[PDB]
C-alpha cells in the first residue's frame, strides 16, 4: 500500500456505494418503466372522453350521446321545471336526493340514462311526474331525474362532466 | 474403450522409427506441456477404479512430488504465465512413473476376467 | 478529521452504508436525467417541433 | 443422517478426496494491504504477445475460410451475368 | 436539379469507358432488332452506366435539398 | 438470378435519422405529410396512423381537430338500428381510399396499392430504395420493351412496376414556401413515410444514451472491483520443501 | 452450527451458491452458464409481460402486436428485448456448447451432464420456433408452412400427423392457437431441466483448463466467483441495450414486417438466423426422408462423442491437431451458416454439399484418427528418449 | 346459422315496445327450474285476480 | 359428476352472456369462496370488513 | 369484488384502475386474467 | 449398494416414495396429500388443453367457450371435468385443512 492504513478502507467502500447507488437508480428506472405498461393505453384513453355541444339543445330540449356504452341525456330546464323540483321535499322522495346541489347548472340536468331497476332504455317527457319513463317495466322518472314510483330502486345516476364554454366534456 | 496408441507396432520396423523421430520430437515440443514444468503421466485421467488404486501404489516421494509439480502448475495458470526457459522439464526426468503400476492393476483385474466365462468342453 | 471521519460516519455500520447508497442514488437519476436533456437538447438545433413552430403555425 | 450416498470425487472441505500433501508452504496479503491494478499493463502486454505469437496460426490458418468465401460470390455473381450464359 | 446533374454525369468523365459500352451496344442492339431478332438487350450496361450517374449526382445535389 | 429480375442496387443516401444523437427533422415531416395527403391518398391506404398521432409531431390539437372535422365516419347503430354518418373525431384512423382488396384490385388494374403504414420497414433498402424508385423513371433502354399499363422503373424487381409516375414538378406548393421540385418532395415524402413505420424514435434514442453511460460507467466499476478483491490469490507464494525421510 | 447451514432452505441455497468448492484457475470461459440463466429469466419475465397484451388468432395476431408496438405504454422495449434476448439465448448457447467441446468436457465423470444439456439445446431449438411462428408475418407463415409439412416423411401415418398438428388443412386460427399455448408451457420444462443440469453437474464439480485433478486446490464460490460473473454480466447488458435502444430489429429480415398474405409466394422462404446451418444440412441433400434424418442426425450426434475420443489427454490445451481442427470445424459451420442463408443457386450447391459433408465427417473420420496418432507420436518419442 | 329475425337488439327494442327478445340457445340451462319453469311459464296464462 | 350431472355445482345465472347493463338480483361468488363473502358482507364499515 | 382493493388509504381508488387497465372490466381485464390464471398453478407446484 | 440408493435422481425419488419411515397408524385421513396431488396434476394437464381453444378478449370469450363445448371432439369432457376438478380440489383442501 506504500502508505498508512485507513484509506484503501474508504477508497473501496466508496466504490462499492458508488456500485450500488447506480445500480438502484438503474432498477427503480427499469421497474416503474416495466410495470407502466399495465396501466391505460393510448387506445382506451382515445375513447374515455365524450363531448356535447350544448349550443344545438334550445330550452326543453332533450339530446341523446354516448359515453362508456351508458348514454346520457341532457334537458335544458326552464324556470318552471327548476322551481317545482326544488319545491319537492328532500325526505319524500323514495330515494331522497335535492336539485339544487344535484346539477351544477340548474338550467342544465345531465343524467346517466339507464333504468336503475333492470337497465332498460326510459322514454322521456313522459310518466305521471312529467320526466322520464320506462315503459319496459312500467315505472316513471320525474322531471329531476329521481324515481318517483315503480320497480326502479335508486335515482338516475350523475356523470363527472365539466363545462368549457358552449362545450360540455363528459368522463 | 481406453487409449489405443499404437507405438508398439511401429517400433518393429526401424526404418519407420528413424523416420518419424524427428516429427515425434516437435510434436511433443509442440504439445507444451513441459513449459508448466508438468510430466506427461500427470495429465492421465484418475476417475476410474484402475487409476485410483495404482495412485495408492506409488512411493510417498513419488506422490509428494506429483502434488508440489500439479499445484504449481495451477499456481502458473491461474496468472496466466509460464516458468522460464531454464526451469522446464528436461528430457531426462520426463519418464514414465505411472504405467507399471496401472499396468500390474489392469493385468489382475483382467486375469479375474477369465475364470467366470469358463466352460466346460466335456 | 482525515479519512477516519469519513469510515466513521459513513462505513461504519451496515444501516448507514445502505443510507448513503440509497441518499445517492436518488441524486444520481436526477444528476443524470439532467445531463441527458442538456445533451440532447443541445444535439437537435433547428428541427424541432417546438423549434420551427414559427415557420408554419404563424402564417395560417 | 440421510443415506450414504455413492461413489463421488468432491466430498467436502476436510475430506476433499486428495492425495496426502506434506511440506508445503503458502503465503499471501490482506486485500487491503495490496495496490490492485499493479503490475497490470506489462504483465498483460506481455501475456497477450506470447498468446498471439503461439496460438496464432492455429486460428489464423480463418484464413482460407475467408478466400473460398469472396471466391464463391464472386464466381456466383459473375455466372448470372450477360456473359456467363454464352 | 437531380436530373440535370445526372446528365452532367452522364457525359463526365468519370464513367466515359462504362458510357462507350452502352453506346456500343445500343448501336448493335439496334441493328439486330431492326433486323428482326428479339433476344438481345443490354440493361445490364444501362444499369452500370446509371448507377456511376447517380453515385456522381446523388450526394452532390442532397446536400442543397432543404 | 438475373440482375434485370432482380433490381438494381439502391443508391446511399445521408439522413438526419443516421446519425447518433439526432433525430427528426419535422419540418420536412409537415412537407412529407402533405404531400402524402394531396398526392398519394387517392390510392394507398395508411390505416395505422390515427389523428391524435400527429397532434405535437407535426400538427397541434386545434389544427388536427379541424382536420378531422372535414372527413366523414360510421358510427354505428342507433335507435331503430340503422347505419348512419357522423364527421371525424380526433380518435379515428386515416380514412383508406378503397373498401376491400377486390375493389382496389379491380381500380388499378390488376395491382393491390399496398398499405404504406409499415412499407419503410418492409422493404430490403430503407429509405434509399423508396427514394430511388420514386425519382427513377428513365426512358426504357434499346432492346426493350413495355407492355401497356407498365412502366419502367430500374429499382423496382423485375424493371416492371404498375404505377404511373407519382410525383411530378411543383406538384403541390408548401406552406413554408420550399421550391416544390421532384426531389424535394420524394425526400419530404420518404422521410414522413419513415416516421409512420416507426414513430417512437425520439424518445428510444433519448433513453438509449443515458442508458449506455450509466451501464459503461457500471461496467468500469465492477473491473475495477473484480481486480481488487482477487489480489489474494494472484499473487501467492508457493515453496516447497522436500520432505526427507 | 451456523444458520446458513442448518436450516433446509438455507442449507440448499449454501451448498449450491455460497459454499461450494470450485477449481482455482478456471478462465472466463466458465461464466456463460450465469449468463444463460439470466437470458432465461428475462425472457421469462418478458414474455409472461408480453402475454398480457396478445391474441392468438390469425386474424388479430399482426394487429395485436402492432398495438403493442405504437400504443400500449413502453412497449417497443418489451417486443425488442423479447426478440434481441431471444437471439442472444443462441449465441451464448454456441459458446456454452464451443466451450464443453473444445475442453473435452463430455468425458467422464460428467457424461450425464452432456447428455442433460443436448436435450435442453433440443427443446430449446423446439421452442424457438413456437415462438417466433406467433407473429404471423410473411416469413413465420410460410416458414411454419414449409417446416411442419416435414412431418410427412415418416413411413405410415404420414400426413396424418401433419393434419393433427395444424388442427385443419392449412395453416390457420387453430394451429396458431396450439402455437401460442404451447410456447407458454416449454420453459417451464426448459428451467426444470436446467435445475436437473444443475443438479447432476454438482455431484462432481466442474473442470479446469489443464484437464487435470482440481481436488489440491480449491475456493469457495462466495467471494470470489460471485464477482467474476458481475463483469459478464454487464458487459451483456451493455451488447443487449445498445441492440434494443438503436437498432431494434437488428437480426431481423426486411420480409418480417408485411402481413401473412397467402397467395404471394416470397422469393425466399429461410427461418431465423441461429437456425440456418440446419436448413443448409437438411436442404443439401437431394432425397427427402434422408434430408430429415440427416437434420436429426446433426444435432443428435454429440451424444456420441464419449466413445468416439481415443485420447489419454482430456483437452485440446496440450493436443496440437485438436486445437487445429476444432478452429476447422468451427470455420466449417460459419461456412455452413453463410450457405444456408443465401440463394440455392449454382455454385453454391456444390459449397453447401462439401461443407456438409465435412461436418458429417469431422465427428466421424477425423477425431479418432488424430486423436491416435497423438497419443502414438507422444508415446513413440517418449519411449525413445533413454536409448 | 338458422337465420335472426333482427339484425341487431337495437331493432329488437324498438319494435317490441322497450323489451328484448332472449336468445334461446342457452335459456333451459339458464333459468332456475329450466324445462319446469319454461313449461309453467308457456302454460300459465291466466286472467288477474281482483285487486 | 362430470358423466351425468355436468353443471350440478352451477348456479342457474352463468348461462347467459354478460350484459353490462342487466343488474342481477343477487352477486355472489362460488361456493367454495361464500364463507368468506359472508364475513366481509358482516362488518357495517368498508374497510374493516 | 376488484373494488375492494379501494380500501387502501393512500393508492386506493387508482390501484383498482391499474389492475383494471381501463375504467371497467374490459379486453385488458380478461388478457391480464387469463395470463395470470396460466401462470400461478406453476408457482403452486414449486410452493407445493 | 442398490441402484436406487446410488444415481442421485434414483435417489431423490427413493427417499421420498420407496424407503420413507413412516407411522405404522395413520389412518384413512392422512390419505388426502396423495388426493391433492393427483387433483392438481389433472387440473393443469386439462387446463393445457383448455387454453388450445380460448380466445382471451371480452368481445370474444363466451362464443369460444361455447364453440368448445359443442363443437370440439369431447370438448364438453374438458370443460365438464376443469370446472369439476375446481371444485374438488376445494373440498380436499378443506379436509386437509
Ligand atoms: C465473442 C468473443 C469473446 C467471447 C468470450 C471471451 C472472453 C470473455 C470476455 C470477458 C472480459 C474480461 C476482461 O478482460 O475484463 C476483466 C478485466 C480484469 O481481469 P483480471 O482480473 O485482470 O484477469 C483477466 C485478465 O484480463 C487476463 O489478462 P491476460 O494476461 O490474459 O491478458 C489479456 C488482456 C489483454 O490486454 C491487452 O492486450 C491490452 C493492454 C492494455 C489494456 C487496455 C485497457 C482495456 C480496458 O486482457 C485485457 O486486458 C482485456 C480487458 C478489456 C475488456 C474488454 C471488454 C469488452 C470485450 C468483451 C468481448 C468483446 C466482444 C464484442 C465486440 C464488439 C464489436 C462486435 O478487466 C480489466 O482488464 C481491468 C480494467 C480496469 C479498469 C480501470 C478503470 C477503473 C476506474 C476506477
Ligand atoms: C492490445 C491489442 C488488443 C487488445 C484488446 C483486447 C481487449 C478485449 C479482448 C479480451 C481479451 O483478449 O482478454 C480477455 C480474456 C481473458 O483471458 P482468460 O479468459 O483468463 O484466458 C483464457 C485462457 O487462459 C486462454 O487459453 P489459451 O490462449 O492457451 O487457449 C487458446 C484460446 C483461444 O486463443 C486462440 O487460440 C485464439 C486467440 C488468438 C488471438 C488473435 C490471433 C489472430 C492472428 O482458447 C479458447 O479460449 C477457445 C474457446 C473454446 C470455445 C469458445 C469459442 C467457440 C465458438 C463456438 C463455435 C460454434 C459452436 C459449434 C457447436 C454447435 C454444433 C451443434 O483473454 C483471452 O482469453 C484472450 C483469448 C481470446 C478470447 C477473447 C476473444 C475476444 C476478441 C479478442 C481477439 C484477440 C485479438
Ligand atoms: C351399526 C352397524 C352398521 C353401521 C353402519 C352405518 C353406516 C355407515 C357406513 C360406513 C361408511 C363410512 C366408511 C367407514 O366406515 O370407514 C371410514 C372410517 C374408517 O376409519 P379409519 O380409517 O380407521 O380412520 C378413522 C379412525 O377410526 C378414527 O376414529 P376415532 O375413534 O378417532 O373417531 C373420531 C371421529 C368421531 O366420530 C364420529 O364423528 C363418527 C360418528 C358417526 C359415524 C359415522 C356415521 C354417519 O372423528 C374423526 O374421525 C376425526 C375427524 C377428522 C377431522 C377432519 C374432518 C374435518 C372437516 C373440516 C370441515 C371444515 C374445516 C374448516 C377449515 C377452515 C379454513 C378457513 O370410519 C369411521 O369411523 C369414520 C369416522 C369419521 C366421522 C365423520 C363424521 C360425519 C358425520
Ligand atoms: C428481490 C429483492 C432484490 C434484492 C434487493 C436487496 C439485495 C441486494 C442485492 C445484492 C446483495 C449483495 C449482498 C452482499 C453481502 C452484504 O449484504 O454485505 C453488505 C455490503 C457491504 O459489505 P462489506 O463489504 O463486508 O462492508 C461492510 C463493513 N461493515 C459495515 C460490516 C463494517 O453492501 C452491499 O452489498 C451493497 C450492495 C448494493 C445494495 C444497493 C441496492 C442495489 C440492489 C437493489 C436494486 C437492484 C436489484 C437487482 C435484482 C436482480
Ligand atoms: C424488502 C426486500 C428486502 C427484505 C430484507 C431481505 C434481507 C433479509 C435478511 C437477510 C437474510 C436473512 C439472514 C440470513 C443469515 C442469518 O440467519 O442471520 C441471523 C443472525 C444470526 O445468525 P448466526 O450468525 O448464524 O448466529 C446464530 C448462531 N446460533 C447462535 C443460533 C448458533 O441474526 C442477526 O443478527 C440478524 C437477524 C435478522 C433476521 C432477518 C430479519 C428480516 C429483515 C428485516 C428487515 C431489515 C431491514 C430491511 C431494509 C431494506
Ligand atoms: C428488478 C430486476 C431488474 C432491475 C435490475 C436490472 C439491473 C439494472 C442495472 C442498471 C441498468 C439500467 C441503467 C440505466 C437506468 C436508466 O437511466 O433508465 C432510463 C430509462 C427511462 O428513463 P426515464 O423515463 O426515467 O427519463 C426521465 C425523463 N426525464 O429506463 C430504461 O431505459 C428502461 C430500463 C432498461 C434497462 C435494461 C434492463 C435490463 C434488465 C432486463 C429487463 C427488465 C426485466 C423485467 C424487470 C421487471
Ligand atoms: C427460452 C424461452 C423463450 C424463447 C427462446 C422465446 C422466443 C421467442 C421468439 C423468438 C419470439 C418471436 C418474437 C418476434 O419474432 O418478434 C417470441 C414471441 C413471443 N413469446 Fe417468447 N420466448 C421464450 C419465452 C416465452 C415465455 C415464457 C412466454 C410467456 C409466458 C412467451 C411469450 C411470447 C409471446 C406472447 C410472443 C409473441 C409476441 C411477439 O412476437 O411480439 N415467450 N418468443
Ligand atoms: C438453459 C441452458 C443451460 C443452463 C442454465 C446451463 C447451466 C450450466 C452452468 C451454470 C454450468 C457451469 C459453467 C460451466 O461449467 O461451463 C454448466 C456446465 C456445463 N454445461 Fe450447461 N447449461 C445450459 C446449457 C447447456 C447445453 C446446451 C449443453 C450441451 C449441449 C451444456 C453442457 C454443459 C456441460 C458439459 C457442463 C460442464 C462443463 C464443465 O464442467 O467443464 N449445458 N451448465
Ligand atoms: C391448503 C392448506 C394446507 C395446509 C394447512 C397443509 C399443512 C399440512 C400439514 C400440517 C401436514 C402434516 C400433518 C401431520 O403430519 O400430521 C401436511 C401433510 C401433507 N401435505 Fe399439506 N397442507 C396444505 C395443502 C397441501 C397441498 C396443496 C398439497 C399438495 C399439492 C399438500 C401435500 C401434503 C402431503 C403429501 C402431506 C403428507 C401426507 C398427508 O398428510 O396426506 N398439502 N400438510
Ligand atoms: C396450467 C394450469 C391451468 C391452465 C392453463 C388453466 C386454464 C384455464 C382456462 C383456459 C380456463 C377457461 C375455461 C373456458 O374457457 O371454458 C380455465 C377455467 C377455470 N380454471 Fe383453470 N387453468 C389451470 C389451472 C387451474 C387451477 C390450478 C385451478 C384451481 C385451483 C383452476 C380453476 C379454474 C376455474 C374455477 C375455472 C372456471 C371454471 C369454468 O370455466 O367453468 N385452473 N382455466
Ligand atoms: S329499466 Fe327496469 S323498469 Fe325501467
Amino acid at each position: 500500500t506504500k502508505s498508512t492504513g485507513d484509506r484503501s478502507r474508504v477508497i473501496s467502500y466508496a466504490m462499492v456505494g458508488t456500485m450500488g447507488a447506480l445500480t438502484a437508480a438503474g432498477a427503480q428506472a427499469t421497474v416503474h418503466d416495466f410495470l407502466a405498461s399495465w396501466s391505460a393505453s393510448a387506445d382506451v384513453l382515445a375513447m374515455s372522453k365524450a363531448e356535447v355541444d350544448l349550443s344545438k339543445i334550445p330550452e326543453g330540449k332533450n339530446l341523446v350521446v354516448k359515453w362508456q356504452g351508458k348514454p346520457v341525456f341532457i334537458r335544458h330546464r326552464t324556470p318552471e321545471e327548476i322551481q317545482e323540483a326544488n319545491s319537492v321535499d328532500i325526505s319524500t322522495l323514495r330515494d331522497p336526493q335535492a336539485d339544487s346541489d344535484r346539477v351544477q347548472k340548474p338550467e342544465w340536468l345531465v343524467m346517466i340514462g339507464v333504468c336503475t331497476h333492470l337497465g332498460c332504455v326510459p322514454i322521456g317527457e313522459a310518466g305521471d311526474y312529467g320526466g322520464w319513463f320506462c315503459p319496459c317495466h312500467g315505472s316513471h322518472y320525474d322531471i329531476s331525474g329521481r324515481i318517483r314510483r315503480g320497480p326502479a330502486p335508486l335515482n338516475l345516476a350523475i356523470p363527472a362532466y365539466t363545462f368549457e364554454g358552449s362545450k360540455i366534456i363528459i368522463g | 474403450m481406453k487409449p489405443v496408441s499404437l507405438a508398439k507396432y511401429i517400433q518393429k520396423s526401424p526404418f519407420l522409427t528413424k523416420l518419424l523421430l524427428p516429427i515425434s520430437n516437435a510434436y511433443v515440443h509442440l504439445s507444451g506441456y513441459r513449459k508448466y514444468g508438468l510430466r506427461y503421466d500427470d495429465l492421465m485421467l484418475e476417475e476410474n477404479d484402475d487409476t485410483q488404486k495404482a495412485l495408492s501404489r506409488l512411493p510417498k516421494m513419488e506422490s509428494y512430488d506429483r502434488v508440489y509439480r500439479i499445484r504449481r502448475a495451477m499456481q502458473l495458470s491461474i496468472e496466466n504465465k509460464i516458468l522460464p526457459k531454464s526451469e522446464w522439464t528436461k528430457p531426462e526426468e520426463d519418464y514414465h512413473y505411472l504405467r507399471p503400476v496401472l499396468a500390474e492393476v489392469i493385468a489382475e483385474r483382467k486375469e479375474r476376467e477369465a475364470f467366470d466365462a469358463l466352460i466346460v468342453k466335456k | 478529521m482525515a479519512s477516519s471521519t469519513i469510515y466513521n460516519i459513513f462505513f461504519r455500520r451496515n444501516s448507514s452504508f445502505y443510507a448513503t447508497i440509497f441518499v445517492s442514488a436518488f441524486f444520481a437519476k436526477i444528476g443524470f436525467d439532467v445531463f441527458t436533456d442538456s445533451v440532447w437538447k443541445r444535439a437537435n438545433a433547428g428541427l424541432t417541433w417546438d423549434e420551427v413552430k414559427p415557420r408554419f403555425l404563424n402564417k395560417d | 443422517g440421510g443415506a450414504a450416498g455413492g461413489k463421488t470425487y468432491l466430498g467436502w472441505w476436510g475430506h476433499l478426496g486428495g492425495p496426502k500433501q506434506k511440506g508445503i508452504i503458502t503465503y499471501s496479503l490482506s486485500p487491503f494491504q495490496q495496490r490492485p491494478m499493479a503490475g497490470f499493463f506489462k504483465t498483460s502486454t506481455q501475456n497477450m504477445f506470447r498468446r498471439v505469437m503461439t496460438e496464432g496460426l492455429y486460428v489464423a490458418i480463418f484464413g482460407i475460410a475467408y478466400y473460398i468465401y469472396c471466391w464463391g460470390k464472386e464466381r456466383n455473381e459473375f455466372l448470372n451475368s450477360k456473359h456467363g450464359r454464352h | 436539379p437531380l436530373e440535370k446533374m445526372t446528365q452532367e454525369c452522364m457525359d463526365a468523365p468519370d464513367c466515359k469507358e462504362v458510357k462507350h459500352h452502352f453506346e456500343e451496344c445500343t448501336a448493335r442492339v439496334t441493328k439486330k432488332v431492326e433486323q428482326g431478332d428479339k433476344s438481345e438487350d443490354c440493361i445490364e450496361e444501362f444499369f452500370h452506366l446509371y448507377h456511376c450517374a447517380r453515385d456522381c449526382a446523388d450526394p452532390k445535389v442532397f446536400k442543397v435539398l432543404v | 438470378g438475373t440482375p434485370k429480375e432482380e433490381g438494381l442496387h439502391f443508391i446511399q443516401h445521408d439522413w438526419p435519422q443516421s446519425k447518433v444523437l439526432s433525430g427528426f427533422d419535422h419540418a420536412s415531416l409537415r412537407r412529407g405529410f402533405q404531400v402524402y395527403r394531396e398526392v398519394c391518398s387517392a390510392c394507398h391506404s395508411l390505416n395505422l396512423i390515427a389523428w391524435r398521432h400527429l397532434v405535437g409531431v407535426t400538427h397541434t390539437a386545434d389544427e388536427a381537430k379541424q382536420m378531422a372535422s372535414e372527413v366523414e365516419y360510421e358510427d354505428g347503430p342507433d335507435d331503430e338500428g340503422n347505419m348512419f354518418k357522423r364527421p371525424g373525431k380526433l380518435s379515428d384512423f386515416l380514412p383508406p381510399p378503397y373498401p376491400n382488396v377486390e375493389a382496389a384490385r379491380a381500380s388499378n388494374n390488376g395491382a393491390a396499392p399496398p398499405d404504406l403504414s409499415c412499407v419503410v420497414r418492409g422493404r430490403h433498402g430503407g429509405q434509399d430504395y423508396i427514394y430511388s424508385l420514386l425519382t427513377g423513371y428513365t426512358e426504357p433502354p434499346a432492346g426493350v420493351e413495355v407492355p401497356d399499363g407498365m412502366n419502367f422503373n430500374p429499382f423496382f424487381p423485375g424493371t416492371q412496376i404498375a404505377m404511373a409516375r407519382p410525383l411530378f414538378d411543383d406538384a403541390v406548393e408548401f406552406e413554408d414556401g420550399t421550391p416544390a421540385t421532384t426531389a424535394q418532395a420524394a425526400k419530404d415524402v420518404v422521410n414522413f413515410l419513415h416516421w409512420a413505420s416507426e414513430p417512437e424514435l425520439d424518445i428510444r434514442k433519448k433513453m438509449g444514451f443515458q442508458v449506455i453511460t450509466v451501464l459503461t460507467i457500471l461496467t468500469a466499476l465492477s473491473m475495477w472491483y473484480k481486480r481488487f478483491k482477487w489480489t489474494p490469490i494472484k499473487n501467492r507464494k508457493i515453496f516447497y520443501q522436500r520432505p526427507i525421510k | 452450527m451456523k444458520i446458513l447451514k442448518s436450516n433446509p432452505f438455507l442449507a440448499l441455497a449454501n451448498n449450491y451458491m455460497i459454499d461450494a468448492p470450485e477449481p482455482s484457475n478456471i478462465s472466463y470461459f466458465w461464466n456463460f452458464g450465469s449468463l444463460l440463466a439470466c437470458v432465461l429469466v428475462i425472457q421469462i419475465v418478458i414474455g409472461i409481460l408480453l402475454a398480457c397484451f396478445y391474441i392468438p388468432n390469425m386474424d388479430l395476431a399482426f394487429l395485436s402486436v402492432e398495438r403493442i408496438v405504437r400504443d400500449v405504454n413502453y412497449g417497443f422495449l418489451l417486443r425488442a428485448f423479447h426478440a434481441n434476448g431471444a437471439s442472444f439465448f443462441f449465441i451464448f448457447l454456441y459458446l456454452h456448447i464451443g466451450r464443453g467441446l473444445y475442453y473435452g468436457s463430455y468425458k467422464y465423470p460428467r457424461t450425464m451432464t452432456w447428455n442433460i444439456g443436448v436435450i435442453i439445446f433440443l427443446l430449446t431449438i423446439i421452442t424457438a420456433f413456437l415462438g417466433y411462428c406467433l407473429p404471423a408475418n410473411q416469413m413465420s407463415f410460410w416458414g411454419a408452412t414449409v417446416i411442419t409439412n416435414l412431418l410427412s416423411a415418416v413411413p405410415f401415418i404420414g400426413d396424418d400427423l401433419v393434419h393433427l398438428l395444424w388442427g385443419g388443412f392449412s395453416v390457420s386460427n387453430p394451429t396458431l392457437n396450439r402455437f401460442f399455448s404451447l410456447h407458454y408451457l416449454m420453459p417451464f420444462v426448459i428451467a426444470a431441466l436446467s435445475v436437473m443440469h444443475l443438479i447432476a453437474l454438482h455431484t462432481n464439480g466442474s473442470s479446469n483448463p489443464l484437464g487435470v485433478t482440481a481436488n489440491m486446490d480449491r475456493i469457495p464460490m462466495n467471494p470470489y466467483y460471485l464477482i467474476k460473473d458481475l463483469i459478464t454480466i454487464f458487459i451483456f447488458l451493455i451488447g443487449i441495450n445498445y441492440m434494443a435502444f438503436y437498432n431494434p430489429y437488428g437480426f431481423m429480415e426486411p420480409d418480417c414486417a408485411l402481413p401473412a398474405d397467402p397467395l404471394k409466394t416470397p422469393m425466399s422462404i429461410v427461418p431465423e438466423w441461429y437456425l440456418l446451418p440446419f436448413y443448409a444440412i437438411l436442404r443439401a441433400i437431394p432425397n427427402f426422408q434422408l434430408g430429415v434424418i440427416a437434420m436429426l442426425l446433426s444435432i443428435l450426434v454429440l451424444l456420441l462423442l464419449p466413445l468416439l475420443d481415443f485420447s489419454a489427454i482430456r483437452g485440446n490445451s496440450f493436443n496440437p491437431f485438436g486445437k487445429f481442427f476444432f478452429w476447422t470445424f468451427v470455420a466449417d459451420f460459419v461456412i455452413l451458416a453463410w450457405i444456408g442463408g443465401s440463394h440455392p443457386e449454382n455454385v453454391f450447391i456444390t459449397i453447401g454439399a462439401i461443407a456438409t459433408i465435412f461436418y458429417f465427417s469431422y465427428f466421424f473420420i477425423l477425431i479418432p484418427v488424430y486423436t491416435i496418432l497423438g497419443n502414438t507420436l507422444i508415446d513413440l518419442n517418449l519411449s525413445s528418449i533413454k536409448r
